[PDB]
């Protein structure tokens, strides 16, 4: 349980997924990873971004966030957003949905949030 | 057209269009290689004041072609034409651009 961020969420209940101190500046050299599944196999997973998204951008490739659908990194990519603009709603093809946040060593930004829950 | 003159030798301030392949400033690297570009750097960005962390800003890390390169947004724009401003009235930037900040060795400002 020393893991400073991330972890198995249950969607159940819908909860939220934010960069480790939302909404101020999230800390450098940053590697969190969620993986958020629906409790029965049929159900899928929706995420909504919060409009207030700060990440690094540079093509994105210091801070940013991954979406993939399903449980490994090796899941197919949903997207990886970085800069200014939300991501728009993401709705998970399966019953898992594999988030990562990455940090580099120089500069933050307010980073992300976002909430989880089941389809309709 | 806007630059400083120094001793057989220039700091040019243009505006360009294309993205540059520029990676990101390494400043303890871009410090130690040439610390002039630096010094300069931070004159000109304390007054620049706050640079959105969600605005590229890319360094060369070379002697022979030494640039430091700012990208104009929307929010990067305000604070870059402030500052601008103090040193050159007729540059005045526009979105969708990058301000590149270049130092030559030997030529001057003429
Ligand atoms: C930045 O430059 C220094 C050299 O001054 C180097 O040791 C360091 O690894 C560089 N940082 C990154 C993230 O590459
Ligand atoms: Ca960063």
């Amino acid at each position: 349980l020393g893991s400073p961020c991330g972890g198995r969420l249950n969607s159940k209940d819908a909860g939220y997924i934010t960069s480790p101190g939302y909404p101020q500046d999230y800390p450098s050299h940053q590697n969190c990873e969620w993986i958020v599944y629906a409790p029965e196999p049929n159900q899928k997973i929706v995420l909504n971004f919060n409009p207030h998204f700060e990440i690094e951008k540079h093509d994105c490739k210091y801070d940013f966030i991954e979406i993939r659908d399903g449980d490994s990194e090796s899941a197919d990519l949903l997207g990886k957003h970085c800069g200014n603009i939300a991501p728009p709603t993401i709705i998970s093809s399966g019953s898992m949905l594999y988030i990562r946040f990455t940090s580099d060593y120089a500069r933050q930004g307010a980073g992300f949030s976002l909430r989880y829950e089941i389809f309709k | 057209q806007h630059c400083i003159q120094h001793n057989h030798s220039s700091i040019t301030f243009s505006l360009l269009t294309n993205k540059s392949d520029l990676e990101k400033c390494n400043f303890t690297r871009l410090q130690a290689v040439d610390r002039v570009i630096f010094d300069l750097f931070r004159e000109f960005h304390h007054r620049v004041g706050d640079f959105p962390v969600t605005s590229d800003l890319k360094c060369s890390h070379n002697t022979s072609y030494r640039v430091i390169e700012y990208e104009v947004t929307k929010e990067s724009l305000p604070r870059l034409q402030e500052a601008v401003s103090t040193l050159f009235p007729d540059l005045h930037l526009s979105e969708d651009r990058f301000l590149q900040i270049q130092a030559h060795d030997d030529k001057n400002c003429t």
